[PDB]
């Protein structure tokens, strides 16, 4: 006998299947990383995908600065992926989503941005993924590298009381200009201040389902943060209302969209049209979206409105049009029995370019123009994981275009868009004028570099497609967006875990992840990995941990066994119909007095504010 | 090991010592610590204010209790709820759970439809007394119905829900009809044209042969599925055209496959599939069926039969102004290619009313005509049985149930032996007063249950049943729950073999001693309930005592003694080579050890 | 109120700017002006579909091909346990001595480990006294009551083999010194690809059988009932534990589960101390063996040792190493045991029924050594185990609603018994089993996933996902199209090398495709 776990596909349907297919979600184990070589390439692509050669030798750091927008050069074999953008082709797209939409929209959804961020207080800024200190120079979660910043203000010129996101920019631009500044002690000087402040690092952590392209996800520093928050507001703020947008939110919502899109389609065109779907995605999408549009684009926006929000958006562009890239750790020598081995830094690999290898050595002379220190002066490219909004705008613009040379001869098209993946869902009444309708859409995205891949791009009739890992068809529709929760990465209290995890279950079912059986199985297996990360077990068990010892001898003073919390020997009563509710309102009445007064005793020394809390 | 923070003076004012024992606890402090704050410290009265605080989690809870939960359905598409949504109603199921409202008639309905349907099958059991049975079972079948005490015999016909179970047990009671037909799940009707039967035959493997009917002349009908419409005309054993109008893939895909078993059309009607040649068997136990209903049976079994039979419906081309009128072989609603004599659309077609009532003549077979042969229902036309449970019921004639599985045998064997006790002479108490338990295993109720015991290992199971209750009853140490317990395994004789821990029946289930278990379950602070399957049950008797002693109710020749980690874990295989004065751990249940000394 | 400007930010503003623009002021005015031409537009698209060339094929004329598997060795094993050829030595479980630390020592007192001597040669192996002597240590350390190995000659060198030297400061280096030592930059090597393994599809039956034991992985419990909902759930959860438990690859997860929570707890409390930790799992029901029914029979197993080296888990990304010295009663072959030095240990006994008793076979015993190394996380990914389950009940649910759905009725019985599903080809025949049955081979195939994990795999799991859909629609006519196949090809064949899942899943997945050509026109021959 043989084996082949795919003969399920013949009689069966795909997208019933196709799940079992990839591996579980969580923590990827590869810990891909970010060395020297990868940044190198990445550079070196960036450099090359600008189709041009022009320069200007900037007036700030006396290094040239490839401008690589509005100057296309060198056509040939244009089927790969570019960068140069067009700044007329870019206005009049976004004049035609403008005119589509309404007159003031952009004005009232920026008006809208406006007043939001105007409430807004600085301390917000605490909530993020992660950044880079530009005193340390490391990455650490926000709140810290928030405080040394503050308390650097502090140390060197007095305190920052504003208390608000206003306030706190203008303070950074000031900070722009002081030829001194100093922290905990030593200080430094105006020219080395300002690189560091626009100075990135890469990040190896890419965690997410669908693809882990993220090796070396950009962190910037905490001077541009606010910045780049204000533009991404602005641009939610429009995302919202466009129709072919499914990136601020998924699931139930995104299949409304689908069914949408696809009943609107259908009822749209005549009994001699017949539709197709292309499943694309766009391939480099980090390294073809430019700051330089970015700014131009924001300058279209807001070119009517409170003079505030123009100077304010023009801000985070530019920051990113000049951007110094940390060079990750260098190489290393060795003899060739490999017994000794010297190691040096990225400042000193300019020093040493006679030894390392020819493959090495022609991906980093062309770039030795652009090192300053031990970084490389990066004028463009989005390489962050940031601005995604954005660039969904920009992306709706593509697909909401439509001309007369079309009409013509009677095709049109429309589609969905996320972040960097999409499906297009083209008209027309013939099996050729397809294919026109086609290359005229790749010819109006290459214009403004939105690019689209060849290996990974198919297409079929309307029935079949895929979106962000949700697998439509006639019925049926797929999800494969399954969360779940990680204790021993993110170690809170032994009060508030257990509801986050419970949320979590309860918000997948909503997404049509989980099912039933699917939703108590994993309740089941995530109460586990609550017990064995707090090392906690229930009475039955015949356990003999430290914390179960206590539980031990204290235990046959109680008869309300139910009522006792999972932190201490319960048992678990929530189930489906009950994880709205934590579990400590659904025990209150049944814990013995005795044990529930302990509990809640505002007198201690330390959802429901329980006494198990790890400050 | 001390990562945990705390407060001074919140520390000492409650006393909390270090190393209590030899838990440090800790300002720092540990986890540990509070465990002791909450088992062993002060204690306050802020019930009402954490109330009060947390006011919208504990009134989301009471809205949760005040939930009167109600059945479910797996089906598809064609604020205090948005709090549970999740859990309400997903995609491919769905809960009918209700708050406020109350109206019980569409559940009346399919509770009529359900006993009807069961009684019409029931029916189905002998070639001659098909309408004799079925009426006496009509007459001995009564209902609670929503709630009045009315009987089956007048529902039926009050009722105005067309059905092939409505009608083929309304037709024997001379019951009005609605001129509506019922090929199968479907749901067809007539608009125009007539015909007469004409016989035809069919190959099987391409040698055998059977005889089939069908219509000659041109007649149109309009089908209907679940979430499905259409119209069509039959001429000649063939369909001439089609259309529909209700949207669905699988509805549209079921819908026309039935069609086209009603219209006879395709060469499967002229050969057979070489599927059918494995069996070749148009009959049911003893009885003859039709070649639709048995193409039918065979569409039901997977999708690739249903897939091969639109395939013999021939398949071409669109051509231009069609796409938006075409179909595909998967109910696709446009494509380059699409099936021949075939067209879409949307909008419900309207369905057309007959207000001329009628009655038919039933059949050895219990197959309803009207007029012109052109069957209504049939038993034919129905699902497989499917045991449903039914409440607020009466059925008295015989053939109303089996109402025999082996649960409910053990359940009535166990009732049994329980009442047998009696508190009297010549029972359980006065035989064991007596020390006589050799006619315990005599009595009539366990050689009643002795067929419910597994045959092949019996004997084993009787030799350690015997040697527990006569360890228990000459001693005078005994328990009445566990001696009833292994009663029923003291009938046959005794041999020698491999005994595991567990006493099996017939079905499979089991009985352990010393443990409980959901077939019989009991416990102290509850003596006077035996549990069966969650079913508690009563004893004729009180006692406090007679009970309280299960020293000897574990093992065969072994008692409980003091616990001692000293003494060595063993299983159940090396107890024979134990001796006297030595003690041994041994598991009892799940992660359950008690140690043991032999006598 | 406004945005208080500085004077360096400004100048950085008026110079990044787009080409024809030198001021942000031109800039700006050409934006806040800008006008729609749509003609000029027009032409410009037109001139940029000219000069590109997009093709785009059907599939049917230009069809696919087979994928062409590298060549050379053959793939051997690389998971860090032995699954099929394992064995293991057992005893009852004792509640007050549920740990690694007391289990070991009780196994080693009955003494059957003492009498594991294995013969000075190999049988195929590369540093054959080190693995010797560092058996002999650690049956010496296990005897003197505690885990911890003195001295550091062996586990050393065997944990530095990879790489180990001296480090110069690049502050003392010259030209001279360069020119003596010949320094230069250290070439990176490649994994060398490899051939198709010629030994995964016994794995995979062996897996799929049903283990005498059973009840390995352990989880929790079921809180109450309240309606129809949580009932329907309850039973099919109950079904689908009692259908896996009692599988191999269930004892497979549960001796990961078990012995990587001993390797976390000793990585973390004595780190920089060489430790001794069993591989172990624990049952806890069998199958009568006078009856096809279960049994209650708590029990501990013993698959082999594994030491430790000095682990921090903070620097070289958390990277430390073991060495396992496992037990086995199959003799190997030189290609599927490739890392592995083997030993000979005397002898050992197997016990089978016979009538009413059991009896006892003497057979002989390997010892199969192999070093390698671990992070944190990868134990935080081999812990993880349980949720294989998940994903293997998700898609029993998802064909027990749908069909459930598409008939209006509970038919999850119905269907779990009656719907057949294709499993492989025995002599060039389909061969089918209810989907009671086949839920084994979905969670192999999940476990495997969580076990070969690496980046080969998760390119390969991305990329396949093109050839399923482009099957499914010729399943269903419909003339799918592309624009480069042979470019995916190539993304499918860079990423297949020394990794026996993903060789496994390429060789079926031509295969699949061959055997549906007879019904699909989209493939080549």
């Amino acid at each position: 006998m043989e084996i082949n776990p795919y003969l399920m596909f013949l009689n069966n349907d795909v997208t019933s299947l196709i799940s079992t297919t990839y591996p579980y979600t969580g923590p990827p184990p590869m810990s891909h990383g970010s060395s020297t070589k990868y940044t190198l390439e990445t550079i070196k692509r960036t450099y090359d995908y600008s189709r041009t050669s022009v320069e200007k030798t900037s007036k700030v750091f006396n290094i040239p600065r490839r401008k690589f927008c509005n100057c296309l050069e060198d056509k040939d074999e244009l089927v790969k992926p570019t960068g140069n953008v067009d700044i007329s082709s870019l206005l009049g797209l976004a004049e035609m989503m403008e005119k589509r939409m309404g007159e003031g929209f952009f004005k009232h959804c920026v008006m809208e941005a406006e007043t939001e961020i105007l409430k807004m207080h600085f301390s917000r800024l605490t909530e993020g993924r992660q950044t880079y200190d530009w005193t340390s120079e490391r990455n650490m979660p926000a709140a810290t590298a928030l405080q040394l910043t503050v308390d650097a203000i502090k140390e060197t010129e007095g305190p920052f009381k504003g208390t608000t996101m206003l306030e706190y920019c203008n303070k950074m631009i000031e900070m722009l200009d002081w030829k001194e500044i100093k922290f905990k002690i030593d200080s430094i000087k105006h020219d080395e201040f300002l690189i560091r402040a626009l100075t990135i690092n890469t990040m190896a952590k890419d965690g997410e389902r669908g693809k882990l392209q993220r090796r070396a996800i950009a962190t910037p520093g905490m001077i541009v943060r606010p910045f780049s928050k204000i533009v991404e507001t602005v641009a939610q703020k429009i995302c919202e209302k466009l129709k072919e947008s499914g990136l601020p939110v998924g699931g139930n919502e995104k299949k409304a969209k689908l069914k949408t899109t696809v009943t609107s389609l259908n009822a749209r065109m005549n009994s001699d049209q017949f539709a197709v779907n292309i499943t694309g995605d766009n391939s480099k999408w980090n390294e073809c979206q430019q700051p330089e549009a970015y700014l131009a684009l924001l300058a279209y926006i807001t070119k009517d409105s409170s003079d505030l929000m123009k100077d304010l958006c023009s801000v985070a562009p530019v920051l990113f049009c000049n951007k110094f890239v940390k060079l990750g750790q260098g190489i290393r020598l060795s003899n060739k029995r490999k017994t000794k081995e010297v190691i040096i830094k990225a400042e000193k690999m300019g020093k040493y370019k006679n030894l390392m290898r020819e493959e090495y050595k022609n991906l980093f002379e062309p770039l030795e123009k652009y090192i300053q220190k031990d970084v490389c002066f990066l004028p463009g490219g989005m390489l962050m994981g940031m601005f995604n909004m954005l660039s969904t705008v920009l992306g709706v613009s593509t697909l909401c275009y439509m001309d007369e040379e079309l009409k013509a001869k009677g095709c049109f098209w429309t589609g969905l868009q996320s972040s960097d993946d999409f499906v297009l869902f083209a008209v027309a009444s013939n099996w050729s004028n397809i294919h026109w309708t086609i290359r005229r859409f790749n010819a109006v995205c290459k214009l403004i570099g939105i690019n689209m891949s060849l290996e990974k791009s198919y297409g079929s009739l309307p029935e079949l497609f895929e979106f962000t890992s949700m697998f439509f068809d006639g019925e049926f529709v797929s999800n494969l967006a399954m969360e779940l929760p990680a204790f021993t990465t993110a170690g809170v209290n032994e009060g508030v875990d257990f509801t986050a995890a419970m949320s979590i279950i309860k918000t997948n079912m909503i997404n049509n992840s989980l099912s039933p059986s699917t939703a108590l199985m994993a309740l089941r297996i995530c109460l586990q990995e609550f017990r064995a990360t707090y090392r906690v077990h229930p009475w039955d068990s015949r356990v003999k941990g430290g914390r179960m010892k206590i539980i031990n001898e204290f235990i046959k003073t109680i008869e309300n066994k139910d009522g006792l919390l999972i932190a201490d020997g319960g048992k678990l009563m929530n189930n489906i119909s009950t994880l709205h509710i934590p579990e400590e309102v659904l025990k209150f009445e049944k814990m013995d007095e005795q044990y529930r007064n302990r509990v809640f005793n505002p007198k201690n020394p330390f959802a429901v504010v329980s006494t198990h809390s790890f400050r | 090991k001390f990562p945990i923070i705390a407060n001074k003076r919140m520390l000492e004012e409650a006393q909390i010592p270090k190393e209590h024992n030899n838990v440090a606890l800790w300002v720092l402090a540990s986890a540990s610590c509070i465990n002791y704050w909450n088992f062993c410290g002060p204690c306050v009265n802020n019930s009402e204010v954490i109330k009060e605080v947390y006011k919208s989690r504990f009134g989301r809870l009471e809205r949760r209790k005040e939930i009167m939960w109600k059945e479910l359905r797996f089906t598809l598409v064609d604020p205090e709820r948005m709090e549970l949504i999740h859990a309400l109603g997903g995609e491919t199921w769905i809960q009918e759970a209700n708050t406020a409202g109350i109206s019980n008639v569409d559940q009346r309905k399919n509770d009529i439809r359900a006993v009807c349907r069961k009684v019409c099958l029931a029916a189905n059991a002998s070639i001659m007394n098909a309408k004799s049975k079925l009426v006496e079972y009509i007459k001995s079948t009564s209902m609670r119905i929503g709630e009045t005490e009315r009987k089956l015999e007048e529902l039926i016909l009050e009722t105005d829900d067309v059905s092939p179970e409505v009608t083929l047990c309304k037709s024997a009671l001379g019951g009005q009809l609605g001129k509506t037909l019922s090929f199968g799940p479907m749901l067809l009707k007539k608009i125009s044209g007539s015909g007469v039967k004409v016989k035809d035959t069919v190959y099987i493997q391409g040698v055998r042969a059977v005889q089939f009917e069908y219509w000659s002349e041109q007649e149109e009908f309009y089908g209907e599925y679940k979430s499905a419409t259409a119209l069509f005309s039959r001429k000649e054993r063939s369909l001439e055209w089609i259309t529909i109008g209700g949207g669905i893939n699988e509805d549209r895909k079921r819908l026309l496959a039935m069609c086209m078993i009603f219209c006879r059309d395709g060469d499967y009607f002229k050969d057979a599939p070489a599927t059918i040649t494995m069996a070749d068997l148009s009959t049911k136990l003893g009885r003859e069926i039709p070649y639709q209903y048995v193409m039918m049976n065979w569409i039901q079994k997977s999708e690739d039969n249903l897939e091969a039979l639109l395939y013999s419906r021939g398949i071409v081309e669109t051509n231009p102004g069609k796409m938006g009128s075409s179909m595909g072989i998967d109910g696709s609603k446009r494509a380059i290619k699409s099936l021949r004599a075939v067209t879409i659309q949307s909008g419900k077609i309207d369905m057309p009313e007959s207000k001329e009532k009628i009655h038919l003549e039933l059949s050895d077979n219990l197959e309803a005509f009207d007029s012109s042969g052109r069957i209504v229902a049939t038993i034919l036309d129905l699902p497989s049985d499917k045991k449903v449970t039914f409440q607020d019921v009466s059925f008295q004639h015989p053939d109303l149930a089996v109402l025999r599985d082996e649960k409910t045998a053990i359940t009535k064997g166990y009732e049994a032996l329980i009442k047998r006790l009696g508190t009297g002479d010549n029972d359980i108490p006065s035989l064991i007063a007596k020390k006589d338990y050799l006619s315990l295993y005599n009595l009539p109720e366990v050689k009643l249950m002795a067929p419910l015991i597994r045959p092949n290992r019996k004997g084993v199971y009787s030799r350690v049943a015997r040697k527990l209750v006569s360890t228990q009853v000459t001693t005078g140490h005994y328990s009445l729950h566990e001696l009833i317990k292994v009663l029923p395994f003291t009938y046959f004789a005794p041999k020698q073999g491999m005994f595991e821990g567990r006493l099996f029946f017939s079905n499979d289930s089991f009985v352990e001693p010393g443990v409980n278990n959901n077939v019989f379950s009991w416990s102290k602070a509850d003596s006077s309930k035996i549990y069966c399957h969650g079913i508690a049950i009563r004893v004729p008797l009180v006692v406090g005592d007679e009970h309280m002693d299960t020293s000897l109710a574990l093992l065969e020749g072994f008692s409980v003694c003091e616990n001692d980690p000293r003494a060595p874990m063993v299983t159940r295989q090396d107890l024979i080579d134990v001796g006297f004065g030595q003690k041994v751990r041994l598991f009892v249940g799940q992660g359950s050890v008690r140690t043991f000394k032999r006598t | 109120i406004e945005m208080k400007k500085g004077k360096t930010f400004l100048e950085l503003r008026d110079e990044s700017v787009p080409l024809p623009f030198q001021t942000y002021e031109q800039m700006k005015d050409y934006c806040e002006k800008f006008k729609g031409n749509p003609r000029e537009l027009a032409s410009k698209v037109s001139q940029m579909q000219s000069n590109i060339k997009l093709p785009i094929k059907h599939y049917e004329q230009n069809k696919f091909r087979q994928i062409r598997l590298p060549k050379g060795p053959m793939a051997p094993y690389t998971h860090k346990f032995l699954m099929e050829e394992a064995w293991m030595f057992t005893k009852i479980s004792d509640p007050e001595r549920s740990r690694a630390g007391e289990i070991l020592i009780d196994f080693f007192k009955k003494g059957n480990l003492s009498a594991i001597r294995p013969k000075d040669k190999p049988l195929q192996g590369k540093y054959p006294i080190h693995y010797k002597n560092l058996w002999n240590q650690i049956k010496a350390a296990i005897a003197d009551r505690t885990m911890v190995i003195n001295e550091n000659d062996h586990s050393e060198f065997l944990g530095g083999i990879g790489r180990a030297s001296k480090k110069i400061p690049e502050i003392s280096l010259t030209q001279d010194v360069i020119t003596t030592e010949g320094l230069k930059q250290s070439e990176n090597k490649l994994p060398e690809p490899r051939s198709f393994p010629r030994w995964f599809n016994a794995e995979w039956m062996w897996a799929i059988k049903d283990s005498d034991l059973t009840g390995w992985v352990p989880m929790a419990e079921y809180p109450p009932a309240d309606n129809e909902l949580e009932d329907y759930a309850e039973h099919l959860n109950k079904t689908m534990e009692g259908v896996l438990q009692g599988t191999n690859c269930a004892r497979e997860m549960g001796k990961c589960i078990l012995t990587v929570g001993a390797l976390m707890t000793e990585c973390r409390l004595f780190p920089g101390k060489i430790k001794v930790v069993p591989i172990y799992a624990r049952s806890k029901e069998r199958k009568s063996m006078q009856e096809g029914l279960p049994v209650p029979s708590e029990m501990d197993c013993l698959f082999g040792i594994c030491v430790k080296s000095k682990s921090h888990l903070n620097k070289d990304d958390g990277m430390y190493t073991i060495i396992t010295f496992e037990f086995s009663i199959r003799e190997p072959n030189l290609e599927k045991h490739q890392k592995y030095t083997v030993f000979e240990a005397g002898h050992t006994t197997v016990r089978m029924k016979k009538g009413e008793s059991v009896i006892g076979r003497e057979v002989p015993l390997y010892l199969y050594c192999r070093t390698t190394a671990l992070s944190k996380i990868k134990n935080d990914w081999l812990s993880k185990a349980r949720r294989c389950f998940i994903t293997t009940m998700d898609t029993v649910e998802t064909i027990c609603l749908r069909e459930s759905a598409k008939a209006e009725e509970n038919l999850v019985e119905k269907t779990l018994n009656e719907k057949q599903m294709w499993i492989g080809k025995k002599n060039g025949e389909l061969i089918a089993q209810p989907l009671r049955e086949a839920l084994r081979v979905q969670l192999v195939q999940q476990f495997y996933f969580c076990i070969y994990n690496d980046s080969q795999l998760e390119g390969f799991c991305n990329e396949q996902k093109k050839i399923l859909m482009a099957l499914e629609g010729d399943k269903k006519n419909k003339s799918s199209f592309g624009f480069n196949p042979e470019g995916l090809l190539e993304k499918i064949e860079e990423c297949l090398i020394n990794n026996p899942m993903c060789l496994f899943m390429a060789q079926r997945l031509n295969e699949l495709v061959i055997e549906a050509s007879k019904r699909g026109a989209k493939f080549f021959k």
